[PDB]
Order: structure tokens, then C-alpha cells, then sequence
């Protein structure tokens, strides 16, 4: 029951900013639905034990 | 917070004293005797730390 600018700034910011520094990282993504889902997609470099 | 006989009400503010200020107290930081507050970095692996 969140709308989607509340997921933005209370979890997908949250766990984007965190993310970064991980090992051989191309881009990441995300998304947050007016459902609540938010859903961060990091996209790694070829070649990255998945 | 309550509904006096009376029919008055109490309000938090009426009992409390309400105000942003930090999570924790514990840790007075200050550099060169001014107010400070500092971030540390970790260099990530197989990075050029210059």
C-alpha cells in the first residue's frame, strides 16, 4: 500500500545506494509500482561468475 | 493522547518537548574544535587507489 514515489525514495534509493561498489557492475535499473514492488535489476559484466 | 472530563485534549505537544536532532548522542565529533561529522570511503577490490 505504498505509492510509487514513496517506494522510490524510502527503499529503491535506499538499496541502489548501497549497491554500488559490488564487484564488476555494468548498470543497474529500477522501478517502483503504485503496488508497492520495487524491483532493482544490476547487470553485471560478461564473463561474472553469476 | 487523552480526552480530559472537561472535554479538553491533550496534545503530545503539551507533554513533551518535540524537535529534530540525531539518532544517538554518545559521539561528539568536532575538528579543530568546530562541529564536524565525516563519511568514511573503503577503496573497492582491484581498484587504482589514486
Amino acid at each position: 500500500g505504498a505509492d510509487a514515489e514513496t517506494v522510490q525514495n524510502t527503499v529503491t534509493q535506499v538499496i541502489e545506494q548501497n549497491m554500488n561498489g559490488i564487484d564488476h557492475l555494468m548498470y543497474m535499473s529500477s522501478n517502483g509500482d503504485s503496488t508497492g514492488t520495487a524491483t532493482i535489476t544490476l547487470t553485471f559484466e560478461s564473463g561474472t561468475d553469476p | 493522547l487523552k480526552v480530559n472530563q472537561d472535554g479538553s485534549q491533550v496534545r503530545l505537544r503539551d507533554v513533551a518537548k518535540i524537535e529534530l536532532g540525531g539518532e544517538s548522542y554518545d559521539v561528539v565529533a568536532k575538528f579543530n574544535g568546530q562541529p564536524a561529522s565525516g563519511l568514511g570511503i573503503k577503496l573497492a577490490t582491484g581498484a587504482n587507489a589514486l
